[PDB]
């Protein structure tokens, strides 16, 4: 079915590799088709024709200038210190 | 007074003095490989020239003057002195014409009339049925028409060979 | 050699005088054979009925995009994509 | 332009032979010199070495006629690290403004006969790097180039056709015909 | 004007000058050295006047900042000149010796091509 | 909900918040401002003089353990009266966060070079050097690292054409590689790409 | 610098392969952008089109779907074992092993047939892109990948069984280039040469990205810091990589393979010969691209090398 | 201040390297016009011979809309463009 | 009898059907491996096409060239139809690939003419566009 | 089994991480596969097994590597069944190549439609990516199967509008089933 060698140089391979071989090499039967039938992409969570606007949608425009932190506590205000996030053990 | 023979946009001189540019000039060098060949082509491809190469050996010996010439200036051409066709395919569009064709020694197959005289006599009387405007051939500084040898007998064939090739041209 | 004179469907060859012909002596011309008017020509018009036609290429998703053309007007009207004459009696 | 014959236009033409200069030339030292040609660029052809340069990405292609898939050992090609010892010079990347006398320099070291391979868009014409400062424009204007592989990243297929074109550009490398007929 | 910036190595016109100096001195220690190793066909002579000439075409400027920045650049130059570090190719860049002269004079400008 | 807007990230916008106007609290006189772009990226726009110390707090501190320094940028905008901007990227691993520190340099004005605090800077400092044309003081080792040794200007400076001034080809009468003014066989076709009706209307303020 | 055959000071001069890249970057549309990209490292290419593309789905803010997540983690992976087999050959070249470079090339060459199936191209693929990949897997991936992620275990078994346990690989790697922990922190080490050090730090894992939380796999660590433990953490990873492999073809939903806008990501043909605002917006992404909001960000992966970043 | 080690390079530096670092670590008085030509790079000839036009850029005509308007720019004289003879190119 | 003397056998099947003795050795000069297969098409041009499953992917199908040439055959011989079916694009030949156009304005196929007199070599498609006076 | 130096945390994997044993059965199997090459004899013997594999060459040029449909080769331009050429000059593939490969000039046929006068690519500029393809939306420009092109010459490496429309003439049936198994993907 496949070309290899008769089974004794298989017995002498497996015996000289210290385990049961498997064949690297690919064949037709073990791979898939060439010729496949045409597939349909199905569509997403937004091609419904209804109920979606872009306005709600649009990421793109509810992006932000950066925020001044210092001015920002200054606008909203008229225990352990502040770290850059969780702590990781790396060690 | 002096008239324009071309009068095609794409055939006057355009650019700057790059290799990329055009000066008007389409010349073939005869003779490329050899010592002097190798300095005309790099002083015509520094300034834009379309250049018509003709070898009369191999592709190897001719594959090194593609570095002097832009892409479209360097043309290969496979010629011979016995054979006039293939001088008429080189310089059918040529408005200048370079002989550096010559050899200091005597080969089998072609004496010194025969590279030095008879050769540029089918080279020079192609180019002038051709309608090439210039033809720059060389001779040597020394060319007389009975040159006395100084040392060996049978010298002095290659001075003689030059003169009378120069007043054939 | 011919095809150093042979004129494309652009209209454009090299002139007699050109030095742009000694380029073609050692590697030949490449004029294509099949004019894209030739062969447009040959199609004959498609006689229609109704007042708008629509044209897709003949492939539907491999034609080019969709569009209308109105017959309403008398002659042969050509869609600017594929070169198809649509006609209404 | 020809296109491929017609199997009854091709059964009416005979074999081609092996020889590119005809079998006979009628005369008896112009078919002894062209047999000593045919057998100097049968070893020629058969064997040449590329040399180890590999300056960008199209390399990893360079392994790929490696790879056992492909195997350039088969053809007799195999790499050799000195440019003494070379052929080739597969020159396959981008050749930048530091490049260009390193690259001159190994050419040069290099012993005729020498035929170089223009591996990649970089080396063809400097490609996705053309408009750059610093890549030359193209391996042309440096150093002669006899085969472009015009793929970007080539196939090892496409690769092994240029060098399959090369073997054939040698076979029909003529040079003690030449030295007859100068 | 006026304007408060940091300095770049010097900070009155004198120390730059000295600093301009130093890289003539040590361009000119460095000359013979260059001449025997790159294997350039220029003569010792014609180096030092080609050395010459670059300083004189840098001795308009007069801004301290320029010219240490100058000073720098030079001994960069001089750093990749006392190191090999280099090639022939490069060394011969200052003479421009590819490039054809062009003529200044207006009738050969209008003969020759709009540059 | 929304499957294409982009989730943010609460805690990590929170964290970064109380960090950031932790660092505006500790130095005042270095740190010129604090932001928070989108995408939860803190930026500590500082003066040049305090392009030292800063990083050095951010490597020392206890809640600032900035260990280290992946790559340093140089962004030029030449509209400004400083050109140059140059922008220090440093991840915590004790901390699992990453810092952006952004400062101006004049082509002139020089700045203190961050080898005594970070030793991957040693190049990089160098690339900024190659690339742009700012002077670092106190390098140990600063020389052109990219480009061509007889090269002169600076590339990535958007004075700096595009093909550069310059191009190198093989001459024979010199036997050498040479330099030659700049023709392209084809010109770089420039495509005008500039929106004529604005999009964002948030960017306008 | 050489006393003998002995350093004293190597000097690295880089700059031979300076191609203008970043300057080039500024005048092209994002689109153009993009195979950059593949150029800039070139032995792992869909990890760093997967970097630019969390760029500029970072800037754009929008969210890539389930099915590009999990093929953008596949191909990472793939891309991972191939980083890894040029890692490992080429180290076996430069130490003098010839044999597992053509071994392992042959898995190479058959990951490179999946590539060019997945995307036309054997190596730069162009796929993934701002906003999800360009075109769905083709009908039977699944089982060519999953015969070959079932043989590359016993293909590196036999690598392993010829290089690792040899006296002179050991030999040539052990006690050789120790590079501390400290001195890895402070030159900005990033990837192996932090995970070869003792450094528990990979950013799969730390700072999740493009479903990476969903799989599970595990971190290798080496212990003195060598060439040895470098190159069994190499190995370390192309095993993981094989997991995270089983894993994602185990698990995939049937889903969109791009998001679904239009003004981002180019509509399909379908759409392109039927409707009309499909067409315009095709026509102002392949002229002019999308438009990016202002602003700036730095995206960095574990690319196999190390960390990978951009700053767009 | 501190009663920890002491710097050894400024302990132990000459009162000649306390001043040359104390007046580099100043600010010094510089005129504002400031000629940058010979750093930039640029050859002598295109200083020389080129003219820069400052304009806000035309508006066009076909379009209603005004953002590309909204900055002004540099652009470069346009010199010579030809025909390269293989190909035809710009 | 488990050592491959089946593969001998197998071995002198395909000598006998290579035509000879003779002919197996010629097969085995021009072609560098010895094979057998199924004989699956024919192309207009002469060529033949062998498809056997037994073997390796990627030599399962193989091109015997046309007998009118020997020492020139390269990957430019295969026409645009066999193409897909040799470099594994389709499992449909194009005996039975009835999708498949055929036009008017097809041209057959040609090889890689590089190295040739008859070589490609460019030129300016467009006129000329700027019209000079002609004072007669 | 050998100790561990340090202890693993979950998910994680230490390598180089056991203590060589101390106990003499141990020392003894390490230094039997010290003096007689223990390692040494067990690569030679997986050598010596894949000595005896069978070979991944194909026999270039009869035998070729497996593609996809989806493959980027040479640039192509088709045609309509009718023979229309398809290319209708809007230049979005030439404003979409990324290395400005492709020039178009264009003008008014003399029927009236809307064709080229000029289509160049730049084949030593163009990276072989697909953009043309995904940008025309008549289907015109296209990569082609062939990737066997290498020339002799670098001037035959920038295509004409003829040789694309040769190219898409002689590789017409291969590009038409590649455009049938492949558009339902694009
Ligand atoms: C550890 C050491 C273990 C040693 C074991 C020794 C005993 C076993 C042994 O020799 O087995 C190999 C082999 C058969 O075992 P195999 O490896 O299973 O068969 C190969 C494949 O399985 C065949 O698979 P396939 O179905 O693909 O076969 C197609 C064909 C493939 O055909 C080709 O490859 C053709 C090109 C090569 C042959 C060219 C013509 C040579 C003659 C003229 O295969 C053959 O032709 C195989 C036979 C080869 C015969 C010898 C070739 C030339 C050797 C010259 C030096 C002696 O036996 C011999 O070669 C000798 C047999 C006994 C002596 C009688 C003949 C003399
Ligand atoms: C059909 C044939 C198939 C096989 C063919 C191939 C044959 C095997 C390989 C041949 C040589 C291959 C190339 C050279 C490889 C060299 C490897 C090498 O030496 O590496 C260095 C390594 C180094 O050892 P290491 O790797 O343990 O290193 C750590 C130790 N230090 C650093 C201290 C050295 O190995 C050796 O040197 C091992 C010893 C080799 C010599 C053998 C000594 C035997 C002593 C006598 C034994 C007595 C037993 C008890 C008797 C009691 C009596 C009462
Ligand atoms: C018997 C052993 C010696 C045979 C020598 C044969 C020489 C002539 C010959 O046939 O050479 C073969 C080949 C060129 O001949 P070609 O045209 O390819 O094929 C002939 C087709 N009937 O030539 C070759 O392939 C190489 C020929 C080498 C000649 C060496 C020098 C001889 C003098
Ligand atoms: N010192 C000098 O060199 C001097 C030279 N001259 C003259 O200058 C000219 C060029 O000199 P130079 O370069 O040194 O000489 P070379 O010998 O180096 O070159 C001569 C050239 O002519 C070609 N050629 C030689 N014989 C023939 C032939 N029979 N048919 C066709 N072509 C042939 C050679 O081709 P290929 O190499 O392929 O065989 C080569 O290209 C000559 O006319 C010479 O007489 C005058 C005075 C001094
Ligand atoms: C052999 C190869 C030769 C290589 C030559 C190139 C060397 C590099 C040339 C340079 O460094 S150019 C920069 C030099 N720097 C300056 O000129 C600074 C400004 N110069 C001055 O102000 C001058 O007035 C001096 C130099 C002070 C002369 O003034 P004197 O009068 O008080
Ligand atoms: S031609 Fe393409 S694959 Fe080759 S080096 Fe250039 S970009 Fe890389
Ligand atoms: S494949 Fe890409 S590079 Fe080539 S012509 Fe098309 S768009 Fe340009
Ligand atoms: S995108 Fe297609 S139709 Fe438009 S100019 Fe290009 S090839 Fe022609
Ligand atoms: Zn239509």
């Amino acid at each position: 079915l496949r070309r290899d060698v008769s089974p004794l140089i298989q017995r002498i391979r497996a015996f000289l590799l210290g385990r049961e071989h498997n064949l690297a090499l690919r064949f037709e039967d073990g791979l898939a088709d060439r010729t496949q039938p045409q597939p349909e992409i199905p569509d997403g969570p937004s091609h419904l024709l209804s109920a979606n606007y872009y306005c709600q949608r649009d990421g793109r425009r509810e992006v932000l200038p950066p925020i001044d932190l210092v001015e920002q506590q200054k606008q909203l205000a008229a225990s352990k210190l502040p770290t850059p996030g969780k702590v990781y053990a790396w060690d | 007074p002096r008239p324009l023979k071309t009068t095609n946009p794409a055939a006057m001189k355009r650019g700057t003095g790059g290799r990329s540019s055009f000066n008007g000039i389409v010349a073939t060098v005869f003779g490329a490989t050899g010592f002097v060949g190798r300095y005309v082509c790099n002083k015509l491809g520094k300034s834009g020239t379309q250049m018509i190469l003709p070898y009369r050996g191999d592709d190897s010996d001719v594959i090194r003057l593609k570095v002097t010439g832009d892409l479209g200036q360097v043309l290969f051409h496979f010629y011979n002195l016995e054979d006039p066709a293939s001088i008429r395919d080189a310089v059918k569009h040529s408005n200048v014409v370079i002989n550096l064709v010559g050899r200091d020694f005597e080969t089998k197959n072609f004496k010194f009339k025969d590279v030095h005289v008879n050769g540029a006599e089918r080279i020079a009387r192609i180019a002038r049925e051709a309608g090439v405007e210039r033809l720059i051939h060389l001779s040597s500084l020394n060319v007389e028409a009975n040159p006395k040898d100084l040392y060996v007998k049978g010298g002095s064939e290659w001075l003689k060979s030059k003169y009378e090739g120069e007043l054939r041209v | 050699r011919g095809d150093i004179e042979k004129v494309t469907h652009t209209g454009q060859v090299f002139d007699k005088e050109d030095y742009r012909n000694a380029r073609f002596v050692n590697a030949k011309r490449y004029v294509n054979e099949n004019w894209g008017i030739k062969l447009i020509e040959e199609v004959p018009p498609k006689e229609c009925t109704e007042r708008v036609v629509f044209c897709d290429g003949g492939d539907g998703p491999l034609g080019h995009p969709k569009v209308y053309i109105n017959l309403d007007k008398p002659g042969n009207h050509i869609c600017g994509y594929c070169g198809l004459r649509f006609v209404k009696k | 332009q020809q296109t491929l014959p017609v199997a009854e236009v091709a059964q009416n033409l005979p074999k081609k032979g092996y020889s590119p200069f005809g079998t006979k030339q009628s005369s008896v030292a112009e078919w002894s010199l062209a047999r000593l040609d045919d057998l100097l660029n049968w070893g020629r052809k058969g064997s040449i070495w590329p040399l180890t340069f590999g300056l960008a990405c199209c390399a990893v292609e360079m392994m790929h006629i490696a790879a056992p898939r492909y195997d350039m050992d088969r053809y007799g090609v195999v790499f050799r690290a000195s440019p003494r010892q070379a052929d080739v010079i597969i020159v396959a990347g981008t050749l930048t403004n530091k490049m260009a006398p390193a690259l001159r320099k190994v050419y040069d070291q290099m012993p005729e006969p020498r035929w170089v391979i223009s591996m990649g868009s970089c080396a063809n014409g400097g490609g996705y790097y053309h408009y750059s400062y610093s890549v030359v424009r193209g391996c042309d204007r440096i150093i002669p180039v006899d085969i472009y592989v015009p793929g970007c990243p080539p196939t090892a297929e496409a690769l092994m056709y240029g060098v399959l074109q090369l073997q054939k550009k040698v076979k029909r490398m003529k040079t003690l015909q030449m030295w007859y007929r100068k | 004007a006026v304007q408060q910036v940091r300095p770049i190595l010097s900070v009155d016109r004198e120390e730059a000058r000295k600093r301009a100096l130093n890289l003539y001195k040590a361009w000119y220690r460095q000359i013979p050295y260059i001449v025997m190793d790159y294997d350039i066909p220029m003569t010792v002579e014609q180096c030092r006047d080609k050395l010459r000439e670059e300083f004189v075409k840098h001795r308009n400027v007069t801004d301290i900042r320029v010219i240490d920045m100058l000073v720098i650049k030079g001994q960069m130059e001089l750093k990749e000149s006392v190191e090999i570090w280099k090639q022939k190719g490069h060394i011969m860049r200052y003479w421009k010796e590819s490039q054809d002269p062009k003529p200044t004079d207006f009738l050969s400008k209008f003969i020759q091509g709009v540059n | 909900d929304k499957p294409t807007v982009r989730q943010p990230d609460a805690v990590a916008r929170s964290h970064l918040s109380d960090f950031g106007r932790y660092v505006a609290e500790c130095l005042p006189k270095y740190v010129q401002k604090v932001q928070l772009t989108a995408g939860d990226e803190l930026e500590v726009l500082i003066a040049p003089e305090g392009v030292v110390p800063v990083l050095q707090f951010l490597k020392d501190h206890h809640q600032a353990q900035f260990t280290n320094l992946v790559d340093i940028a140089g962004v030029d905008v030449p509209c400004r009266k400083n050109r140059f901007e140059v922008v220090y990227n440093l991840l915590s691993l004790r901390y699992n966060s990453r810092i952006r520190v952004k400062t101006y340099t004049d082509e002139l004005t020089p700045l203190d070079s961050a080898c005594e605090v970070h030793k991957a800077a040693n190049w990089y400092e160098r690339e900024i050097w190659d690339m742009y044309g700012v002077f670092f003081a106190n390098h140990p080792d600063l020389r052109r690292i990219l480009t061509d040794y007889g090269f002169e200007g600076h590339p990535q400076r958007r004075d700096f054409p595009l093909s550069g001034y310059v191009e190198l080809r093989y001459d024979d009468e010199k036997k050498r590689v040479v330099c030659e003014p700049l023709e392209l066989a084809q010109e770089f076709r420039k495509f005008d790409l500039s929106a004529p009706w604005e999009q964002f209307p948030n960017f306008r303020n | 610098e050489l006393d003998g055959e002995t350093v004293m000071r190597a000097d690295p001069h880089i700059g031979l392969l300076h191609r203008g890249t970043e300057k080039l970057i500024e005048y092209k549309t994002y689109t153009q952008a993009l195979p950059y990209f593949d150029r800039l490292d070139y032995v792992s290419m869909m990890c760093n089109e997967q970097c630019y593309s969390l760029a500029v789905e970072k800037l754009l803010n929008i969210d890539v779907p389930l099915r590009a997540k999990y093929i953008r983690t596949l191909f990472a992976e793939i891309t991972r074992i191939l980083n890894h087999i040029m890692a490992v050959g080429t180290h076996a070249l430069d130490v003098g092993a010839l044999t597992p470079f053509f071994w392992l090339f042959e898995e190479r060459e058959k990951m490179m047939e999946f590539y060019e199936r997945v995307s036309g191209a054997r190596m730069h693929a162009a796929y993934i892109r701002p906003g999800g990949v360009s075109l769905d897997m083709p009908l039977g991936l699944m089982d060519d990948i999953y015969e070959f992620a079932s043989k590359f275990a016993e293909r590196l078994d036999e690598v392993e069984d010829v290089l690792t346990t040899n006296r002179i690989w050991v030999q040539r790697t052990e006690d050789i280039g120790i590079v501390t922990a400290e001195e890895a922190l402070n030159y900005g080490f990033s990837g192996v040469m932090l995970r070869g050090s003792g450094i528990k730090w990979d950013l799969r894992k730390q700072q999740p990205y493009d479903a990476y939380n969903l799989v599970n796999f595990d971190v290798p660590i080496g212990t003195k810091g060598d060439c040895y433990d470098r190159y069994l953490c190499r190995v370390e990873e192309m095993r993981q990589s094989l997991r995270i492999i089983d894993q994602c073809l185990n698990q995939m939903p049937a889903g969109e393979i791009k998001t679904d806008d239009a003004k981002v990501a180019p509509p399909s043909r379908s759409e392109m010969k039927t409707s009309m605002e499909a067409l315009i917006h095709h026509f102002k992404l392949f002229t002019q691209g999308y438009q990016v909001p202002p602003g700036a960000t730095y995206t960095a992966i574990e690319a196999p090398k190390g960390e990978f970043g951009v700053y767009l | 201040t501190d009663g920890g080690p002491l710097d050894p390079k400024t302990a132990l530096a000459r009162p000649e390297e306390l001043e040359q670092r104390n007046k580099l670590s100043g600010k010094i008085t510089v005129p504002t016009a400031v000629n940058l030509s010979p750093i930039s790079g640029v050859p002598e000839e295109h200083i020389r011979e080129r003219r820069v036009r400052i304009h806000i850029p035309p508006k066009n005509a076909m379009q209603s809309g005004t953002d590309n308007v909204n900055t002004w720019q540099i652009e470069f004289d346009n010199r010579e463009r030809w025909e390269n003879p293989l190909m035809g190119w710009a | 009898k488990f050592l491959g003397i089946n593969r001998l056998t197998k071995l002198f099947q395909m000598v006998r059907e290579a035509g000879g003795l003779k002919q197996a050795y010629l097969k085995l000069y021009r072609n560098d491996d010895l094979k057998i297969g199924t004989l699956v098409g024919i192309d207009k041009y002469g060529n033949k096409y062998f498809e056997n499953p037994y073997y390796f992917y990627g030599r399962n199908r193989w091109i015997e060239f046309a007998p009118h040439v020997n020492m020139d055959y390269d990957g430019s011989m295969i026409p645009a139809e066999w193409y897909g079916w040799m470099h594994y694009k389709t499992d449909l030949p194009p005996i039975r690939d009835g999708c498949r156009p055929k036009y008017k304005w097809i041209a057959d196929h040609s090889e890689n003419l590089s190295g040739t007199k008859e070589a490609y070599y460019p030129y300016s498609t467009t006129p000329n566009k700027v019209e000079a006076w002609e004072p007669k | 089994e050998p100790k561990d130096i340090v202890e693993v945390p979950k998910g994680y994997v230490y390598v180089n991480n056991k203590e060589l044993s101390m106990e003499f059965a141990d020392i003894t199997d390490r230094a039997a596969s010290t003096m007689f090459f223990g390692e040494l004899l067990r690569g030679f013997a997986v050598t010596l097994a894949h000595i005896f594999k069978e070979p991944a060459t194909i026999n270039y040029p009869f035998e070729k590597g497996p593609l996809s449909p989806r493959f980027r080769g040479e640039h192509a331009l088709r045609r309509y069944p009718s023979g229309e050429e398809r290319c209708i000059a809007c230049k979005l593939c030439e404003a979409i190549c990324p290395a400005q490969a492709i020039t178009i000039e264009a003008e008014e046929r003399a029927d009236g439609s809307r064709r080229t006068t000029r289509y160049d690519i730049d084949m030593t500029k163009c990276i072989y990516c697909g953009f043309c393809q995904e940008a025309c939306p008549v289907d015109a420009i296209v990569e082609g199967p062939n990737f066997e092109f290498s020339t002799e010459t670098h001037e035959e490496l920038l295509y004409n509008k003829e040789k694309l429309l040769c190219n898409g003439d002689k590789w017409e049936s291969e590009i038409a089933s590649n455009l049938q198994a492949d558009h339902l993907y694009r």
